């Protein structure tokens, strides 16, 4: 009734459909258990939009690094960034592991227990910060989105996985293929673009003995 | 007429005029039912696969023979260029025997390309293997009506396999699978030559068909066995 | 997930969880930090 | 008759067997109620027969066994190949394999090992490697890390191809019992195929690789500049240059003219005088000529065709009238007990090991590897223990067979059931031949060591004083000496250099050298004859008595491995056929030991050494033939002049050989409380402990309970063989190591 | 094994032997099961034309047979220094 990830493949017991992208591709029989099905639905939608933002932000620098403005590459662009930064590297870090700690221990125990920050213990707000789905807030995460009406909502969702899923595929493109040529995706795209009979994975010398 | 060479006896008990081959060939014994008795897939030594393997082996073998011999006789002919027409294993398949450099993308390029097009072709064929008819169910670019198949997997037929769908008849549907599976044991032996006559000649195989042609006695399995490369 | 979690919480893996961890941790200590005798701050 | 019947999904793939360790057996799917249910667990684990009395289960069991044990090898050996591709000086040693000593583990510089990255040379530091693996990659011939990266990474590959193919054929697809029983054919194809095959391919791969690279790596070619081996056999110009036979291409082969072969699988006795191994054009005529053998062996045995051999004729057809029905049943035992075959194939595994560490030790077979001291004496001890312990290991599943799978239906007056009913008699020959070999052997060495200390050694038996020469292997040195003279006039040389005439030297040291034998060596020689008759007649009486005895008639029913039956009848401790083995691996220990003693002193000071222009000087002083005939004389001059270097190793290269010489003696030391003791001493002070941990409230739900009395054994035996394994293995590392 | 070497007139000389030897009794083939002495005369699979037992196995040993003795002859013939 549904696509699956193999055509004529069985689709796994605990993979109904139900959820964002429920392709049934689960060979390794992870997120069985309900409570590690929610933590693996948490795990994929936080690492998926980690991996969007990190793609764009890379497709963003290189693109404007090609247009002629200076902009470092996607590797080792933290490198000639701390030399110029006021923030000196070790303050940096630290300072983004306590804010994100904040954040998230707090989605955290959102997780363990739905709508437990929503009892007005952070600054009073009780309709905010409280979780409406497994892994989708509410509140302030919703400024002005179409969340409320349940089908475009659902959309949404499949949108947002699938995009997810390959975000994640572009970031391991990105880092293999940088390996592989050491120059910006944007760079290898060009490349693809201008000569595809020859510029490919094949003919770069290294992946292929 | 019937049965063969070997012919093993307790053998014919268990094929008599079924399948598209049954010439009673099976001096070792592989298409006993009692062999993988039980319940589920199991393995690979059942006459189901066997038959389906051995039909897909002949197939690949006509495909093979065809494409083995097709440039030479065009390249001592006017049809294709002789640039073009190489013996089979310098093609680019044994780069130690040698490739083709003027070729329109690189040999892993081209590897790469075959290897996406024919693992979603055989992969398609394995699910439709495991699960009958199980691939014109899931959405596939339109084409869906196209890969119902039949009863049996390795015979799938249907709107593209069977385009020309000639042989509704019984007896010249069974006449064309003896003759598909004769032609497919031809093309066994076929192979068989070409990769034996490229290693102990490191010619082509019309090219060794000339030499026996010419001189059977001085061009013959005792001269070659005993010269240069074998 | 569950059936072999079960094998993955007997005491085998038990045996080599802690031994790795702890392992682990006096290798880095001994490695970053040189061979002391004295608890001098 | 012969097929293939299998039966599809037995056992399903889950890991619910896997929640519950104890399952296998019955008595122990109820819980741990004792700490000897953890023993009991992991001492059971294997033991297939108590799991379920269905031979097909335990053919399956074994099957899939063998199996993970296959891909479990099969890793270990794609892990040694990746770690010579890696952390290793191969490229070095392949220049300058007489200089530099070979080297493939690499220590991290975490806490102190720095030290042991030794100076092994080529600009190169790590632990110095005695597995001789670095000759047998000159012998096969590869010359870069890239072809060992790709062995290692075959090997894991097909590691993972055995591992699955043990998950298939037992959990997807597992033969039936007549699968394994068509031993007709398991015969014809493991010798004609696996056998025969391999020897064929190994044949192959020596003429058209190995054979290129060895004869221009001794001719003082780089092996930068040594074509790769598939340019050899693609083009026959390049290998008809070094072989002018290849040029022929094939045509003596069929038209019958193998003696335009000459050049390339030569008949030549000796060693190659550039590197010190065997020549490879005669290790190719060898492994072709036991291709030919197994290939024709391999078609004896009938098992679809009508012709051929049938074992059960072949066994009921030989019957003479001293031994009655003669090996009447035996094909209907072997056909259905595990253990049976397990007994003769362990006996004949070990002793064959047992002929490898000698074979290798007199020939050496690979290129460097004479002269490299330490690889000659670590693969002969080596090969020496495991040979021991599968001979021990086939007097143990012997007896479990006796114990278990033996019944007296099918075997009347047949040879098993006569050798049951004259054990008393070969038993009691076997103790005389046992304390006549014990006397005119130790009581020589003891005479001798007595007529030292009393001032007078013209009363010994020595060499200066009265002699008992060797006059029988003195003329079998002799004879195959002279053997290439007369009876085999087309050999080159003598087989070996044992008994020859000239001395090889690599290097400027003694590669190979002839061995003289004097009373010394008789003295050791009836040694390890009095030492193997004594294991071999504790073995045996374990075995024939593991059923029925004059003391305990109803041993059969007690089980294999049990402690005792009680202090009746005076005390039958240690009555049970287990309990036999297990003073037989420490026999075995002593006989070894021995051996490997012999060994090392006799090729140190009459073999192995430094080549000079004034003579041929040895790593001692030559003393074997005025020391070894006492037994201080052997300690001072044996454990005492050597071992200098083990104790004085700390600080240096080999200072963990002597941490782990001192952890075996510590293990060794420990091994004598499960040995001396008991188990009620153990059980009450555990008593005291559970009150203990009971009086503030930490007792634990699983009862602390003592080592079972068989437990103790086990446990005492294998730290006492670990340790004194361990001990011996150090010292004569340490020693081959500072010194050759 | 050129026509007319001596190599070639022992080797065919102990081939057709050999199938005279397996063709009327006279050799224990697949019809004929092997005592000390070779008797009893047994039947399995069939031979495929001409009479007796000559199955695809029996002219397989046998061939195998005449060829390895051949081996024999030629080299212990080549050996002594004769053909
Ligand atoms: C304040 C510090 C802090 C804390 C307490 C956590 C804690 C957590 N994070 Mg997190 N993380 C942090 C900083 C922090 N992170 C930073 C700085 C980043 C970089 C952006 C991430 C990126 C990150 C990802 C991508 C994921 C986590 C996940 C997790 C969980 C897994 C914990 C584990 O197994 O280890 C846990 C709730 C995982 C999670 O939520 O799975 C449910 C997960 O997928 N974190
Ligand atoms: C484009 C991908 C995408 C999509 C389809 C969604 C969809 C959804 N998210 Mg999600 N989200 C995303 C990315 C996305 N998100 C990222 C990257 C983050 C991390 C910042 C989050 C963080 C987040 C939270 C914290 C929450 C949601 C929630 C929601 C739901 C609200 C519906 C809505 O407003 O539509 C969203 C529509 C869009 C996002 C489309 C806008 C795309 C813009 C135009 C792209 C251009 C901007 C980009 C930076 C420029 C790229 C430049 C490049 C070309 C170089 C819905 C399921 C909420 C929820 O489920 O509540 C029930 C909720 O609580 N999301
Ligand atoms: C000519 C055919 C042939 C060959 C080569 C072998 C080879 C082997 N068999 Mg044997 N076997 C055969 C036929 C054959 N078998 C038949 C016909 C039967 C039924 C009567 C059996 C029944 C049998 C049993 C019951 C057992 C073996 C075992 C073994 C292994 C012993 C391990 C050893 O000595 O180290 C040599 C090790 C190696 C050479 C390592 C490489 C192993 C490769 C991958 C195996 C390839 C050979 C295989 C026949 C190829 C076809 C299999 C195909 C379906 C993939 C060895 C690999 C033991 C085992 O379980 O091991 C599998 C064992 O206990 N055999
Ligand atoms: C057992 C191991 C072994 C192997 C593998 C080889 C292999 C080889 N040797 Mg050697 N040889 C060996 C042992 C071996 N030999 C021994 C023990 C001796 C005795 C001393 C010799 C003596 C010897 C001499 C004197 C010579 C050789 C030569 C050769 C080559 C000729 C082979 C030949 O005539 O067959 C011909 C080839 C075939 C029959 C091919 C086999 C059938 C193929 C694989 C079928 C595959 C077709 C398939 C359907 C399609 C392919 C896939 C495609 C789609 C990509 C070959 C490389 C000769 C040489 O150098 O020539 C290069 C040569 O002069 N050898
Ligand atoms: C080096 C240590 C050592 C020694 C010498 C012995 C000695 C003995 N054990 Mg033992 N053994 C030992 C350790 C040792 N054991 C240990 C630790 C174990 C446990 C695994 C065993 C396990 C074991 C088993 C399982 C068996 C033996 C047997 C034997 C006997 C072999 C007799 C023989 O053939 O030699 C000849 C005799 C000697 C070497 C004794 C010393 C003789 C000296 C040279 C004196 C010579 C005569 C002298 C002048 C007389 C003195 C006269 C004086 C009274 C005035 C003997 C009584 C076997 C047995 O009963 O005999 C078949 C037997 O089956 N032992
Ligand atoms: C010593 C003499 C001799 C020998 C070696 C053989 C051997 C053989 N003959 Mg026979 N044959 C013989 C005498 C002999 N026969 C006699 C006396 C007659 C009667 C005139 C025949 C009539 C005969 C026929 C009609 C056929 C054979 C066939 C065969 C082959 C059977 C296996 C096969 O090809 O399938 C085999 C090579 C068959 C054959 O070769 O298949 C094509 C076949 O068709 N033979
Ligand atoms: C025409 C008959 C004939 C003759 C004259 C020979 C003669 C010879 N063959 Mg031969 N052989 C023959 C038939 C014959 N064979 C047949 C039919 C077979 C097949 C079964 C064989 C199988 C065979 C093998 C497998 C071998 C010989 C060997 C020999 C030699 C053994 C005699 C020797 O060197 O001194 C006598 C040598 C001794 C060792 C005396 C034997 C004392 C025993 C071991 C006690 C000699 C050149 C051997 C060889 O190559 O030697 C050069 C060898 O390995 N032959
Ligand atoms: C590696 C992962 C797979 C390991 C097991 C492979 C064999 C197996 O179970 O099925 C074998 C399958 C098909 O099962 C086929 O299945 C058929 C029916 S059933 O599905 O077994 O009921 C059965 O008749 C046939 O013998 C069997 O080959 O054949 C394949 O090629 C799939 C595995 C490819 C790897
Ligand atoms: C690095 C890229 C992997 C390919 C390397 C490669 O092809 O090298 C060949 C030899 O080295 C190798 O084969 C090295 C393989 C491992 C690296 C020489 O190749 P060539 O230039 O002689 O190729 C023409 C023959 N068809
Ligand atoms: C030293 C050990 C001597 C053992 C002597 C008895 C051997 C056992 C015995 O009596 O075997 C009897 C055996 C002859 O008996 P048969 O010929 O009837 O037995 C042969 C069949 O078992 C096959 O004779 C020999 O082995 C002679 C050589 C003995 C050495
Ligand atoms: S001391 Fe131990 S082994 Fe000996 S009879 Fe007593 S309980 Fe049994």
């Amino acid at each position: 009734d549904r696509p699956l990830w193999s055509p004529g493949s069985e689709p796994p017991a605990w993979l109904d459909g139900s959820l964002a992208g429920d392709y049934g591709f689960d060979p390794l029989h992870l997120s069985e258990e309900p409570e590690m099905r929610k933590w693996m639905v948490q795990a994929e939608l936080v690492h998926a939009r980690w991996a969007m933002l990190g793609v764009a932000g890379i497709l963003f620098t290189s693109i404007a690094a090609k247009t002629g403005a200076p902009f470092p590459d996607w590797y080792d662009a933290g490198k000639e960034a701390i030399k110029t930064s006021p923030a000196p590297l070790g303050s940096l870090i630290f300072t983004e592991l306590l804010l994100f700690g904040w954040v998230e221990t707090k989605r955290l125990y959102d997780l363990r227990n739905p709508g437990s920050q929503g009892d007005g213990s952070f600054l009073g707000i009780t309709d905010g910060l409280k979780g409406k789905e497994n892994g989708y807030p509410g509140g302030l995460f919703d400024p002005m989105g179409m969340s409320k009406n349940e089908a475009s909502y659902k959309e949404a969702k499949v949108k947002e996985i699938k995009n997810g899923r390959l975000a994640m595929l572009a970031f391991v493109g990105f880092i293999a293929q940088h390996h592989a040529t050491h120059k910006s995706p944007i760079d290898n795209l060009l490349d693809h673009v201008a000569d595809p009979f020859h510029v490919t994975f094949a003919t770069n010398g290294v992946s292929i003995p | 007429d019937f049965l063969y060479v070997g012919s093993d006896a307790a053998a014919l008990k268990y094929l008599d005029g079924t399948l598209p081959g049954d010439y009673g060939f099976d001096p070792l014994g592989l298409l006993d039912p009692s062999v993988s008795g039980g319940k589920g897939e199991g393995g690979f030594v059942n006459p189901r696969w066997l038959q389906y393997s051995e039909v897909i082996h002949a197939r690949w073998a006509m495909l093979g023979a065809a494409g083995c011999i097709a440039p030479e006789i065009l390249g001592k002919a006017g049809v294709i260029p002789a640039e073009t027409a190489v013996d089979w294993f310098r093609t680019g398949v044994i780069p130690p025997a040698g490739v083709y450099k003027n070729f329109w993308a690189d040999p892993f390029t081209l590897f790469f390309i075959e290897v996406v097009a024919i693992q979603f072709a055989e992969l398609k064929r394995l699910q439709d293997y495991k699960n009958p008819g199980s691939q014109s169910r899931q959405y596939f670019l339109g084409l869906e009506g196209l890969f119902k198949g039949s009863d049996n997997p390795a015979y799938p037929g249907g709107p593209f396999f069977n385009f020309a769908n000639f042989g509704k008849t019984e007896e010249e549907m069974k006449k064309l699978k003896l003759n598909e599976i004769k032609n497919g044991r031809l093309a066994m032996l076929a192979m068989f030559g070409y990769g034996a006559q490229a290693v102990i000649t490191g010619d082509g195989p019309f090219d060794n068909l000339l030499a026996h042609l010419a001189d059977p006695t001085g061009n013959n399995l005792i001269t070659n066995l005993g010269g240069k490369f074998g | 997930m569950k059936d072999f979690t079960t094998y993955l919480s007997t005491a085998p893996v038990v045996g080599l969880g802690w031994a790795i961890f702890t392992s682990g941790l006096l290798i880095e200590i001994n490695r970053f930090f040189p061979d002391p005798l004295v608890f001098s701050f | 008759k012969v097929k293939i019947a299998v039966d599809r999904n037995p056992v399903e793939t889950n890991f619910e067997k896997w929640a519950k360790p104890g399952h296998f057996s019955r008595a122990l799917a109820k819980g741990p109620n004792t700490t000897t249910w953890i023993w009991n667990l992991h001492a059971d684990a294997h033991d297939f027969d108590n799991h379920t009395s269905d031979l097909e289960e335990i053919s399956r069991k074994v099957f899939s066994a063998h199996f993970g044990q296959l891909g479990i090898i099969l890793i270990w050996l794609s892990g040694m190949y990746f770690h010579g591709a890696r952390f290793s000086n191969y490229e070095g040693w392949l220049s300058d394999p007489t200089h530099i000593k070979p080297s493939a583990q690499v220590v991290w510089p975490i806490v102190g090992q720095e030290i042991l990255n030794g100076d092994v040379g080529g600009g190169f530091q790590g632990i110095q490697i005695t597995s001789g693996f670095f000759q047998l990659w000159r012998a096969s011939g590869i010359t870069s890390e890239l072809q060992l990266y790709s062995t290692a990474i075959g090997g894991l590959v097909l590691a993972a191809a055995c591992f699955f193919a043990g998950w298939f054929h037992y959990h997807k697809a597992a033969p039936k019992l007549e699968w394994f029983q068509n031993v007709e054919s398991m015969l014809n194809h493991h010798l004609a195929g696996l056998l025969g095959l391999g020897s064929l391919a190994w044949a192959g791969h020596q003429i058209h690789v190995s054979l290129p690279v060895n004869k221009l790596l001794d001719a003082g070619v780089d092996p930068k500049e040594i074509p790769l081996p598939h340019e050899f056999l693609l083009n026959q110009s390049i290998i008809a240059d070094l072989y002018p036979s290849f040029s022929k291409g094939l045509a003596p082969f069929f038209t019958l003219n193998w003696a335009e072969y000459s050049d390339f699988l030569t008949f030549k006795g000796g060693l190659n005088p550039v590197t010190g191994g065997l020549w490879l054009s005669d290790t190719a005529h060898h492994h072709l000529a036991i291709a030919v053998l197994f290939l024709v062996a391999g078609h004896q045995y009938r098992t679809n065709w009508g012709i051929g051999h049938s074992i059960k004729d072949i066994l009921e057809s030989h019957k003479g009238p001293f031994t009655g029905n003669g090996h009447a049943g035996l094909y209907e035992i072997l056909t259905t007990s595990w253990h049976a075959q397990l007994a003769i194939n362990l006996a004949l595994f070990g002793s064959l090991s047992i002929i490898v560490a000698h074979h290798m030790y007199a020939m050496p077979p690979y290129p460097y590897l004479a002269t490299d001291y330490g690889t000659q004496l670590s693969l002969f001890t080596h090969h020496m223990w495991i040979g021991g312990f599968c001979v021990v290991g086939a007097g143990a599943h012997a007896a479990i067979f006796m114990v278990r799978d033996y019944d007296p239906t099918n075997n009347y007056n047949n040879l098993l059931d006569r050798v049951i009913r004259h054990r008393d008699a070969i038993i009691s020959h076997l103790n005389w031949v046992s304390i006549f070999l014990g006397f005119h052997s130790f009581g020589l060495y003891i005479h001798n060591d007595t007529m030292s200390a009393l001032g007078r050694p013209q009363d010994m038996f020595s060499d200066t004083a009265i002699q008992l020469q060797p006059v029988f292997a003195q003329w079998i040195q002799n004879t195959h000496f002279t053997a290439p003279q007369l009876t085999a006039p087309n050999a080159l040389a003598a087989t070996s250099l044992t008994w020859g005439g000239d001395v090889v030297a690599v290097g400027g040291k003694v590669a190979m050298m002839p061995i003289a034998l004097g009373t010394s060596d008789f003295l050791v020689h009836h040694i390890h004859a009095f030492t193997i008759h004594v294991t071999v007649l504790i073995l045996l009486k374990g075995v024939l008595f593991a059923r029925s005895s004059r003391l305990i008639p109803d041993k059969a029913n007690l089980g294999f491995r049990f402690p005792c039956d009680g202090p009746g009848r005076g005390g039958t401790c240690q009555v049970s056929a287990w309990d036999h083995v297990f003073l037989g691996l420490f026999w075995m220990y002593n006989s070894l030991s021995i051996v490997i003693f012999h060994f090392s002193w006799k090729m140190q000071s009459d073999v192995w050494g430094t080549v000079t222009d004034s003579g041929v000087s040895h790593i001692t002083g030559g003393n074997f033939a005025q020391s070894a005939n006492t037994i201080n004389g052997w300690l001072r001059d044996f454990l005492w002049a050597q071992s200098s270097q083990v104790i004085q190793s700390y600080g240096s290269a080999l200072s963990a050989y002597g941490l782990m010489f001192l952890g075996a003696h510590f293990v060794w030391a420990f091994s004598l409380m499960f040995l001396f003791s008991g188990r009620g001493y153990w059980q009450e002070l555990i008593e005291s402990i559970v009150w203990a941990h009971n009086k503030l409230r930490v007792a634990p739900s699983i009862q602390p309970r003592a080592l079972s009395i068989t437990q103790g054994r086990a446990v005492g035996v294998a730290h006492y063989l670990l340790g004194g394994i361990a001990t011996t293995w150090s010292f004569f590392l340490a020693r081959i190591i500072a010194v050759g | 094994s050129f026509i007319g070497s001596p190599t070639n007139l022992i080797m065919v000389s102990s081939i057709g032997a050999c199938l005279f030897a397996s063709r009327f009794g006279l050799a224990p083939s697949v019809r004929k099961v092997a005592q000390p002495l070779k008797l009893s005369d047994r039947e399995v699979l069939q031979t495929t034309g001409d009479p007796a037992g000559f199955t695809a196995t029996d002219v397989l040993a046998m061939g195998a047979a005449g060829h390895a003795i051949g081996v024999g002859i030629v080299l212990g013939l080549k050996g002594i220094g004769q053909l």
